RNA sequence: UAUCUGGUUGAUCCUGCCAGUAGUCAUAUGCUUGUCUCAAAGAUUAAGCCAUGCAUGUCUAAGUAUAAGCAAUUUAUACAGUGAAACUGCGAAUGGCUCAUUAAAUCAGUUAUCGUUUAUUUGAUAGUAUACUUGGAUAACCGUGGUAAUUCUAGAGCUAAUACAUGCUUAAAAUCCCGACUGUUUGGAAGGGAUGUAUUUAUUAGAUAAAAAUUUGAUGAUUCAUAAUAACUUUUCGAAUCGCAUGGCCUUGUGCUGGCGAUGGUUCAUUCAAAUUUCUGCCCUAUCAACUUUCGAUGGUAGGAUAGUGGCCUACCAUGGUUUCAACGGGUAACGGGGAAUAAGGGUUCGAUUCCGGAGAGGGAGCCUGAGAAACGGCUACCACAUCCAAGGAAGGCAGCAGGCGCGCAAAUUACCCAAUCCCGACACGGGGAGGUAGUGACAAUAAAUAACGAUACAGGUUGUAAUUGGAAUGAGUACAAUGUAAAUACCUUAACGAGGAACAAUUGGAGGGCAAGUCUGGUGCCAGCAGCCGCGGUAAUUCCAGCUCCAAAAGCGUAUAUUAAAGUUGUUGCAGUUAAAAAGCUCGUAGUUGAACCUUACUUUGAAAAAAUUAGAGUGUUCAAAGCAGGCCUUUGCUCGAAUAUAUUAGCAUGGAAUAAUAGAAUAGGACGUUAUGGUUCU
RNA sequence: CGGCACCUUACGAGAAAUCAAAGUCUUUGGGUUCUGGGGGGAGUAUGGUCGCAAGGCUGAAACUUAAAGGAAUUGACGGAAG
RNA sequence: CCCGUCGCUACUACCGAUUGAAUGGCUUAGUGAGGCCUCCGGAUUGGUUUAGGGAACCGAGAAGCUGGUCAAACUUGGUCAUUUAGAGGAAGUAAAAGUCGUAACAAGGUUUCCGUAGGUGAACCUGCGGAAGGAUCAU
RNA sequence: GAUAAGGGAAGUCGGCAAAAUAGAUCCGUAACUUCGGGAUAAGGAUUGGCUCUAAGGAUCGG
């Protein structure tokens, strides 16, 4: 089973450290979800102490909010176009946290009419930890950051 | 090693409990309650060891289930019930009222008080904070949570519990002058009062006591219970020997004198 | 498991087994107390050797210690009580110059043949053996219980014993029942 | 008791070892063994292998009862008492065993969680915008079975829940959004939606340096507690449960209301825990000097995963990290520690083993359930062993208790019991090889028999005996009996029996020196043998083999090994180096150590801390004692001292002192004060 | 003042020979480096390392043994002197 | 008194062809059980449940399947460590004092010893340079 | 000039003849040594097609 002690690790000084204790389950892990995109299915895992995880396998809408207005609303999300980590998740349209996604913009427009059809999100949430792909929408400097990247 | 620990050997138990090495393998282990394992009192110990009423736990065991002891107010069947500091046990049966307070020597006395003072019992404020809908509550000594509390109330006060409603009578601020038991160390069961509290941020701080006979002895804060508004008024009735520390010398002529 | 119950061996043996001196002395002091054998002499010995251990550690701390104070006034107390130092001696230089011969003094053989009960030490410890003498209203047939001076005065033949108002022994009553 | 003595020489003084000597909670073994108390015991070699049996189950008035079980007719024709079987709940992750691995790993003291999970116990905490109370399965059960074989189960017919899946019942306001109409100086509004609690985001409160031109908690510290706004959710749960009593109001209804309890439930706190974590400290080895980084090694950014921090993992990017102050590697006949032996002091050796922490269940690995397991008296798979078979197949894990084989120098009964100590369960009641009791037990420890007293006869200096003459005493043993105990055994008491060679018979080693005690008698004749060492023995052997006598310790004495003292022969205290062993051939030199005088720390005092057990030590007539933590009072329908205390010691914490020993300061002044010095630039 | 030494004494040291250091060391501590732990086996074997080689530096164990050795005394002996 | 070859006997260790052997640990590579996650899959089995013959369409859901992950075990290779065989070679020690000599101790009959290099049955001899631990503290 | 079941040098004076290996990238590499070598030692892994990604430059403009 996939764990996280630093017992297999070599020390500091890169002493081979010696086989201490078999493994153990209070330090175990599992296997990343890799969102994709597609009919929400969620699957619930059994944790530690009795609490419960959602892996978000594939999700279609998330909730995104817009930072100027203070308003939140549930709308559909293209495809994650920017990610610091690896390229790779960009390709096969992998949804993490700190991913640059596309959103439906016609819940924001219509707001906005009563107070290119896709605006760029940041996914905040972690959906192999809870099953929701929450994010807020770039503004400012964060903006222009992510929009050079995409351009270059 | 793979979950709680259910057994407590005889050698292992606290000192203070004053069990004997060659009773048996084991001794009682406190269960999950009010008090901490360390600083606790079972009430097998108690009803057995120290009053004798039972001779072993068979017969304790048929006094609880008889639904005679009661602890701060309720009926406890369970023999291994942690009783601890302050803690008003009330036998009616034989009519009899006992508070655990700790002697001079470090161990609880067999303290007897009246129904009347057996109404009560005092709990340290350990900590102030706001509970749910934004509600502050305080939290004492032995686990109580009481809601509403007076907003002058902080941490380290003493309130009065009517112990039969759960609400707070009155309160005792943290302050030079103050009259306090020590609750651990090897100052345990001493009484004096605050003469001057030394700070120490990051660390533990540290408390100055003075006894009645103008000893002074520092303590860390932990082990501070303030117990009266003054010297020589305590909220609650001392044990025997008024938490007066003599020397062995003295203990010896002392103990001479009374014997003959 | 349960708790270790504590024990210690009460005497040493010397370290050359093989001393004319050495031997001569214990063998004539056994004689003198009419002891069984070499290992009484060590035993009172080694407990010699321990209280003078504790009064040496007391006297070389400084004078007026609470501890030497305590300790001190409690070891001469004791032997002030159990009859080994006389009442002149309550100094704690003293107790080093303390001897074995007190200590032989006040056993329970010692004092019965010094009061009269028998006819010899040879006779007190056979008297004891046989239970016969009882010191207060309890019979002790242990020749080195240690005689206190409060105890002195109440060593004295068992009432059921023949020689202390009992019934006659198994060989009188087999005589004088034919 | 801070100790020495024999052996090199013709003789001497030395170095120096060999030998002697004593202990061992230190093992084996030989001979011997009467009593009381206490008590270790298949660790060492093989973490080698296991027949058999047992060691974990569990019900209260209070989950589910149509047993075609028992019992009686009774306040009862829905059941109602008791109560198998099953379903449900909880436990089975405790205990017990062992010490293979393991050398910054475990562990010890000291820290942290503002870095997390937590069944249970104990406190608080929820009016949230068909109801006289919802469904359909299933067990046990009946009767059809298949296999040689297992705690294997399949069809068919039932039936229940605190099992499974669903669902209303309710205060009073108040607030927010959308908003037809309306007022029309910016207000009023019908009608629609939303309010509790959980989840996940985003954004705001969450303040707090003193005068002139209304609220706001805690901390050393937070983006903490908590609240608000906009949304979100295969929508968490805000009791469709169970026992006893049956009361109150009459507008004569199976009307409306309600008392003590079981169990359950969200969140917060508490407790029992867990997991990471700071500092300092581990034995031998250099014939181990460089190691780590492919394929994570050190760090940065982002993510994934986790209960959570973290290269724990992934992607990208840097080249870092440890080391002669010993890294890395190897060895360990190595679990760490509390502790044990010996010891003037300092030390040396040991610690498998009664307690704490860790790890494991033949070796690995992977997991389910559960709050908790990488569990093995749970499962899956491989390797090695190993059981039945009708050869189609099936079943294993004693380093638990007892027991068997092997291994060996080395270690006991296949016994009785839950009475005590405690643990588990729905529990006053069941269970517990945990534990207790007895058996074997010269591992060690305590006390302590094997005789005592007269008279003669002699010897003898008023009395010690050597012999033959007496009357007394007694327990070892045997036993009525009582006590003891769950029942016994044993102990303790106690009728009757029980001693003259009181045969109811004390042994083990020795007698040249070391070393205490023969130059006695017989045997052999450099043989046989003894002898730790020196030596003895070749025809009067103080030394061999025996008899006599004697010496030492004695229910114990001898032998082997290891270790400690002796050993100032491991020397820091405290060795030696011209010639006994030993100054590098001679200089330089880095780390290390040490450093003339003078006006930030280290050091030292005190406090807190160092578990219990062990040690020392206070008290206390277990008949004494080893021990134990008891006990004592004029005899008690109760009175009443106790169970001290020291010591721990490196590291960390607080404190006083400023010698001793380091460290920093004002030389291109880049120096100090102006407290209310004069202006200028800013910030709150 | 510095050197190379020497002569006498022994307060003192040492087992002694002897020593102005080999003294100021059981009345034991000024600073510092190296080496030895009975005699042999043995500076051997093996591994490493330096050297063209000879060899150098580092360096055991099995086994065996009660002495080996230091200084001095008396004697005996000397193909040593008087 | 004493040294050493050589001869006999016994014991110990070393070197040694045998690409010697055996046992245990770690590991590259290949094969790879099993569990877990994921992806479809959909035996049968209830009805959101609708239908005058009944046509549907919703849920649960076994075997199985795809791709990953942890990874036992076996084969090969490497390496470390510990035991062990071996023709022969060369030593050491003990026993007895067997053969040959007399190297050392006296000026030991050539003073001895140290380093080095040759030679020789053996002790040993010789060269060169040192030392006195010399047989001289001295002309 | 090819191929061949099972065995794999038993054929023969003798592995004669044939077979097997083979490029490149990456890993790993012994005795011995004249220190230069031995060495392509030995022994392993990968390799197509397609769709992408990243890195590596030149000239002008202050």
């Amino acid at each position: 089973g996939i764990s996280r002690d630093s017992r297999h690790k070599r020390s500091a000084t890169g002493a081979k450290r010696a086989q201490f204790r078999k493994k153990r389950k209070f330090e175990l892990g599992r296997q990343p979800a890799n969102t994709k995109i597609g009919p929400k299915r969620i699957h619930s895992v059994r944790t530690r102490g009795g609490n419960q995880k959602f892996r978000a396998l594939r999700v279609e809408t998330g909730n995104f909010s817009w930072g100027s207005e203070g308003v939140s609303r549930k709308t559909r999300i293209a495809g994650v176009v920017y990610h610091p980590s690896n390229n790779e998740l960009v390709r096969t349209n992998t949804l993490t946290k700190s991913a640059v996604v596309q959103i439906d913009a016609t819940p924001f427009r219509q707001w906005y009419e009563n107070h290119s059809g896709r605006l760029y999100a940041v996914i905040s949430s972690r959906p192999g930890q809870s099953g929701r792909c929450d994010g807020y929408i770039l503004e400012g400097e964060e903006l222009a950051f992510y929009l050079r990247r995409l351009t270059a | 090693a793979r979950g709680p620990k259910k057994h407590l050997k005889r050698l292992a138990a606290p000192s203070h409990w004053m069990l004997d090495k060659l009773s048996g393998t084991y001794a009682p282990r406190p269960s999950a309650g009010p008090h901490k394992l360390r600083e606790s009192l079972p009430l097998v110990v108690f009803l057995r060891n120290r009053l004798k009423y039972a001779l072993n736990g068979r017969e304790v065991k048929a006094i609880m289930m008889q639904q005679h002891v009661q602890v701060d107010g309720k009926v406890r069947t369970d023999t291994t019930y942690p009783a601890g500091f302050m803690d008003v046990i009330t036998l009616e049966a034989t009519n009899e009222h006992f508070r655990l307070v700790y002697d001079v020597k470090g161990k609880f006395a067999v303290h007897r008080i009246s129904a009347e003072e057996a109404a009560y019992k005092l709990g340290k404020v350990k900590k102030v904070q706001l509970g749910k809908k934004g509600v502050p509550y305080v939290v004492t000594h032995d686990g109580r949570t009481i809601r509403y509390p007076d907003p002058l109330i902080r941490a380290n006060d003493t309130v009065k519990i009517d112990l039969a409603t759960g609400k707070i009578d009155d309160f005792i601020k943290f302050d030079t002058g103050r009259l306090v038991m020590v609750t651990g160390g090897r100052n345990l069961g001493r009484v004096g009062v605050i003469v001057h509290r030394e700070k120490h941020e990051g660390g533990f701080d540290l408390v100055h006591i003075k006894d009645a006979l103008e000893n002074t002895f520092v303590t860390r804060l932990s082990n501070v219970f303030v117990i009266g508004t003054e010297a020589g008024k305590p909220w609650v009735s001392l044990p025997k020997g008024k938490g007066i520390k003599l020397s062995i010398s003295e203990e010896r002529d002392r103990r001479r004198a009374q014997q003959g | 498991p349960r708790a270790p119950r504590t024990y210690s061996k009460t005497y040493s043996v010397p370290k050359r087994p093989y001393e004319s001196a050495r031997l001569d002395a214990e063998l004539k002091l056994a004689g003198e107390y009419g002891l069984k054998n070499k290992r009484e002499i060590y035993r009172i010995g080694f407990q010699l050797s321990k209280i003078r251990r504790a009064a040496r550690d007391l006297l070389t701390r400084d004078e007026k210690d609470p501890k030497r104070l305590f300790e001190g006034n409690a070891l001469i107390r004791r032997l002030v009580r159990i009859g080994v130092l006389s009442e002149d001696k309550m100094k704690l230089d003293y107790v080093l110059a303390l001897k074995p011969e007190d200590f032989l003094e006040r056993r329970l053989q010692t004092q019965v043949f010094k009061l009269g009960l028998a006819r010899s030490i040879h006779h007190a410890r056979v008297l004891i053996t046989q239970r016969h003498i009882a010191v207060g209203k309890q019979i002790v047939n242990i020749p080195s219980f240690t005689v206190r001076l409060d105890s002195q005065k109440h060593i004295d033949f068992a009432h059921n014993s023949p020689y202390g108002g009992g019934r006659a022994g198994r060989v009188k009553r087999k005589n004088q029942g034919k």
